[PDB]
C-alpha cells in the first residue's frame, strides 16, 4: 500500500523558521517526483514547487522561488519544506503528494498527476498565543426551540463542542469559526430541540481546546 | 507455480530500447540458477545481489525489462553509466538491485537487407530518471534556431535507426538484453525461490 | 507561464443530472498534460483524470475527461451525492519546470426551497462582565444559501461589527444553517436597548424580524 504521511500541524510566530516533513512508504520513493501544494484559508490549490528524490533535482514555482525552501533525505524517504522566515500570510494548508512524471514506467504503464496525496500539514502564522475559549450560553425563551453555547476568544484552533458528552447529536449545529480582527477565534454550537424539554432536560455543552488543555461543561438553562 | 522468465527471455519479438517493455513477475517461484547454469548468454552481471544466493531469497516485487541495442552499448546497461542509451533511452537507478542479462541477436534481428525497425533515442533535453519510458517525437533543436515543429537542419526527428545489417562489427550487431528488477518493501514478498 | 481559467465558478445542481466543467489554458497545453482532481471539505484533492482523458485508477466512468489545446473538459455524467465537491484542473506542459492550477469549479446540490427557522440570543451577563457583548442571530435548516441578515440596532443600519459564518451543505438534508455574531462594547451595549435581526429569504413571503429589549 502507497502512504505519504504528513507532520503534524504547526501553530508558529512571525518571523520564525519551520521546516515540516513528508514521508512515503509501500513504493520507491526515489522513483517518483513529490510536489508541495499550498490552500491559504477558503481558497483554491497553488503549485510550490517539486523534487525528484533520487537525486533532489528541485524545481519551484516562480511565484516560491527563493520564498521556500524544498529538499529531501533518501535515507529515510522524506521530502521537506521550510521556511526562513514565517509570515502571516503563510498560514495555510500545505499538501505534499506523489508525482510520476508522464515517462515514468516503472509500473509497466504510464500514470500522471498527483495520484497520491498526503493528508495536509496545517501551518497557522499568527501574532496571537495560546489561550483557551470563553464559553457563554445561549439561553432559550419564549414547539421548538434553539439553545447552544458561545466559544469565543481562543487561539490556535481548532475546539470541540460535543452536547450531553455525546448523546444529544440530532439537530446540533457546531459553526465554523471566524477570525476576530484579534487575531482570535470563535464560533457557537447551537441545538434546535423541543420547546416542551425546557423544563424537562437538562442541556450541557462540552467543550473542549486541547493547544490550551482547557475542558469545559456549561449548563444551558432558560435566561 | 513456476515464474514466466520464458515468456520475456524467449519473445520472439523484442521492443526497440526508446519504447522498452516492462514485465512484472509476481506470485510464483522464480529458480536462477537455471538462467546463471545457462552458457547462452554474453553478458549477465548482478548488482546488490550475489547470482548465486538469489534462488533462496524473495522479494516485494520483480520486474523483468527487455529490449535491443549494440553489442557496445550493453555496458552502459548498469548504474551510473553514460551515453546515449543510458541517459536518453533507459536508466538504472544507483542504488539499483537485480542483474543485467544480454546476448548477441543478430541472427534474429538483422535479416538480408538490414533491419531499420529498432530505434533508439539520439537527442534529448536532459537525461531520463530511472525507470522513464521516452515516446514523444518532439524534433529535437540542436542549434540556435528554433525548430517549430518541422525537420530541418540543427531541427532532428530525436528517434534514429539503428543499422543492424547482417555483415556489421560484434559491437554494431544487434543484442538482446533482458534487465532483472529485485524491489524490496516493507511489504508482503511475491517471488521467492526454492 | 500558463495561466489556466476554469468556468464556472460555482454550479448547483441535483443527482442524475451531467456536469460539464471547462478549463481555459492562456496557451496551448499541446502534449495534452492535464489533470482533474475532487477535493471535499476537509479532505486532501484526489486525482480522477491524467492526460487529459485518462481516468485514475478506481474512478468511476461516469467522470469523463476531454478536450486538446486551449480549452478542456470534464464531463460528469450521472451526478451521485457524492460526487458534489470541489473540481480543480492541472496543467504540466512544460515538466518538470511548471505545474499550474485553475482556481476550481463547486459543486452544489439542489434542493427545495426550506425556510430558516430564526432565533436572536443576547450576552448573558457573564459576559457582559468581561466589557463586550456579543449578539447572536442564528438561521436554522435553510435552502439556498442566500440569505439577507441585516442587523438594527434602535433601528438604525449596522456595517462593519457584524460576523456571520455559514456552515457545510448537511449530509442529510442538504440545508444550511448560518450563524450572525454582533460584537460591540459593554457601553454601546447600554447606549441602546431595542436590538432587532431581519432575516430575508427565498423561502419567507416576508422579512422576518427577532427582536429584544435590553434587559427584559
Ligand atoms: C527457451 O527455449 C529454449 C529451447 O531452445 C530453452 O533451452 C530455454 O531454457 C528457454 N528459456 C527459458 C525457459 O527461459
Amino acid at each position: 500500500q502507497v502512504q505519504l504521511v504528513q507532520s503534524g500541524a504547526e501553530v508558529k510566530k512571525p518571523g520564525e523558521s519551520l521546516k515540516i516533513s513528508c514521508k512515503g512508504s509501500g513504493y520507491s520513493f526515489t522513483s517518483y517526483w513529490i510536489g508541495w501544494v499550498r490552500q491559504m484559508p477558503g481558497k483554491g490549490l497553488e503549485w510550490m514547487g517539486i523534487i525528484y528524490p533520487g537525486d533532489s533535482d528541485t524545481r519551484y514555482s516562480p511565484s516560491f522561488q527563493g520564498q521556500v525552501t524544498i529538499s529531501a533525505d533518501k535515507s529515510i524517504s522524506t521530502a521537506y519544506l521550510q521556511w526562513s522566515s514565517l509570515k502571516a500570510s503563510d498560514t495555510a494548508m500545505y499538501y505534499c503528494a506523489r508525482h510520476p512524471s508522464p515517462y515514468y514506467y516503472g509500473s509497466g504503464s504510464y500514470s500522471g498527476g498527483f495520484d497520491y496525496w498526503g493528508q495536509g500539514t496545517l501551518v497557522t502564522v499568527s501574532s496571537a498565543s495560546t489561550k483557551g475559549p470563553s464559553v457563554f450560553p445561549l439561553a432559550p425563551s419564549s414547539g421548538t426551540a434553539a439553545l447552544g453555547c458561545l466559544v469565543k476568544d481562543y487561539f490556535p484552533e481548532p475546539v470541540t463542542v460535543s452536547w450531553n458528552s455525546g448523546a444529544l447529536t440530532s439537530g446540533v449545529h457546531t459553526f465554523p469559526a471566524v477570525l476576530q480582527s484579534s487575531g482570535l477565534y470563535s464560533l457557537s454550537s447551537v441545538v434546535t430541540v423541543p420547546s416542551s424539554s425546557l423544563g424537562t432536560q437538562t442541556y450541557i455543552c462540552n467543550v473542549n481546546h486541547k493547544p490550551s488543555n482547557t475542558k469545559v461543561d456549561k449548563k444551558v438553562e432558560p435566561k | 507455480n513456476l515464474c514466466p522468465f520464458g515468456e520475456v527471455f524467449n519473445a520472439t519479438r523484442f521492443a526497440s530500447v526508446y519504447a522498452w517493455n516492462r514485465k512484472r513477475i509476481s506470485n510464483c517461484v522464480a529458480d536462477y540458477s537455471v538462467l546463471y547454469n545457462s552458457a547462452s548468454f554474453s553478458t549477465f552481471k548482478c548488482y546488490g545481489v550475489s547470482p548465486t544466493k538469489l534462488n533462496d531469497l524473495c522479494f516485494t516485487n520483480v520486474y523483468a525489462d527487455s529490449f535491443v541495442i549494440r553489442g557496445d552499448e550493453v555496458r552502459q546497461i548498469a548504474p551510473g553509466q553514460t551515453g546515449k542509451i543510458a541517459d536518453y533511452n533507459y536508466k538504472l537507478p544507483d542504488d539499483f538491485t537485480g542483474c543485467v542479462i544480454a546476448w548477441n541477436s543478430n541472427n534474429l534481428d538483422s535479416k538480408v537487407g538490414g533491419n531499420y525497425n529498432y530505434l533508439y533515442r539520439l537527442f534529448r533535453k536532459s537525461n531520463l530518471k530511472p525507470f522513464e519510458r521516452d515516446i514523444s517525437t518532439e524534433i529535437y533543436q540542436a542549434g540556435s534556431t528554433p525548430c517549430n515543429g518541422v525537420e530541418g537542419f540543427n531541427c532532428y526527428f530525436p528517434l534514429q535507426s539503428y543499422g543492424f545489417q547482417p555483415t556489421n562489427g560484434v559491437g554494431y550487431q544487434p543484442y538482446r538484453v533482458v534487465v532483472l528488477s529485485f524491489e524490496l518493501l516493507h511489504a508482503p514478498a511475491t517471488v521467492c525461490g526454492p | 507561464d500558463i495561466v489556466m481559467t476554469q468556468s464556472p465558478g460555482t454550479l448547483s445542481l441535483s443527482p442524475g443530472e451531467r456536469a460539464t466543467l471547462s478549463c481555459r489554458a492562456s496557451q496551448s497545453v499541446s502534449s495534452s498534460y492535464l489533470a482533474w482532481y475532487q477535493q471535499k471539505p476537509g479532505q486532501a484533492p484526489r486525482l480522477l483524470i491524467y492526460g487529459a482523458s485518462t481516468r485514475a485508477t478506481g474512478i468511476p466512468a461516469r467522470f469523463s475527461g476531454s478536450g486538446s489545446g486551449t480549452e478542456f473538459t470534464l464531463t460528469i455524467s450521472s451526478l451521485q451525492s457524492e460526487d458534489f465537491a470541489v473540481y480543480y484542473c492541472q496543467q504540466y506542459d512544460n515538466w518538470p519546470l511548471m505545474h499550474t492550477f485553475g482556481q476550481g469549479t463547486k459543486l452544489e446540490i439542489k434542493r427545495t426551497a426550506a425556510a430558516p427557522s430564526v432565533f436572536i440570543f443576547p450576552p448573558s451577563d457573564e459576559q457582559l462582565k468581561s466589557g463586550t457583548a456579543s449578539v447572536v442571530c442564528l438561521l436554522n435548516n435553510f435552502y439556498p444559501r442566500e440569505a439577507k441578515v441585516q442587523w438594527k440596532v434602535d433601528n438604525a443600519l449596522q456595517s462593519g461589527n457584524s460576523q456571520e459564518s455559514v456552515t457545510e451543505q448537511d449530509s442529510k438534508d442538504s440545508t444550511y444553517s448560518l450563524s450572525s455574531t454582533l460584537t460591540l462594547s459593554k457601553a454601546d451595549y447600554e447606549k441602546h436597548k431595542l436590538y432587532a435581526c431581519e432575516v430575508t429569504h427565498q423561502g419567507l413571503s416576508s422579512p422576518v424580524t427577532k427582536s429584544f429589549n435590553r434587559g427584559e
